């Protein structure tokens, strides 16, 4: 009558190693430039 | 009707509209006034910057209203440095959302180029500077006034 110690089929085999993990994201962004600047509402050389 | 404190600046130029029953001597006696309110500031180049029109024909009044009718009345358009005060609120909140880059592709998706904001905000940019260089006072000015609270 000894069966041997029979083995389960067929289980979450495929999942032994996952979690799974989480990406990543990092946002984040670069300065415009506004170095093209000069006012216009005065004098630079009337003024001498 | 613009909402500022006009002490905050001074003033570039002022014009003045006059509604229905007015005369032209009561108000160079209102100018008067204008004028001597010196905590009313002009550019230091601007001594009399005022401009005036005087009309015949009152305010109307429409009767689903609750203003008043007058006799006299009048309109004031006046150029400021008080609400410089304004162009450094939207200028500072668009860098915020541009820091960002929130709602751009509403833009994008619908034919303008990103460019364009870099632009209007450069321009933004000069113009701030352009109300700093009219702001000034002259270096060939000197003043003493005896009223000292307007």
């Amino acid at each position: 009558p000894d069966l041997k110690n029979v083995k389960s089929k067929i289980g979450s085999t495929e999942n032994l190693k996952h979690q799974p993990g989480g990406g990543k994201v990092q946002i984040i962004n670069k300065k415009l430039d506004l170095s093209n600047v000069q006012s216009k509402c005065g004098s630079k050389d009337n003024i001498k | 009707m613009v909402k500022c404190d006009p002490r905050h600046g001074k003033y570039m130029a002022c014009c003045l509209l006059y509604r229905g029953d007015v005369v032209p001597k009561d108000v160079n006696a209102a100018i008067a006034t204008i004028k001597t309110k010196r905590s009313i500031q002009f550019v230091d180049w601007c001594p009399t910057g005022f401009k005036v029109g005087i009309n015949y024909q009152p305010p109307t009044v429409v009767p689903g209203g609750d203003l008043a009718k007058v006799q006299r009345a009048v309109c004031m358009l006046s150029n400021t440095t008080a609400i410089a005060e304004a162009w450094a609120r939207l200028d500072h909140k668009f860098d915020l959302m541009y820091a960002k880059r929130a709602f751009v592709h509403w833009y994008v998706g619908e034919g303008m180029e990103e460019g364009e904001f870099s632009e209007a905000r450069e321009d933004m940019a000069a113009l701030e500077k352009d109300y700093e260089e009219v702001g000034v006072d002259s270096v060939e000015g000197e003043g003493e006034e005896e009223g000292e609270e307007y």
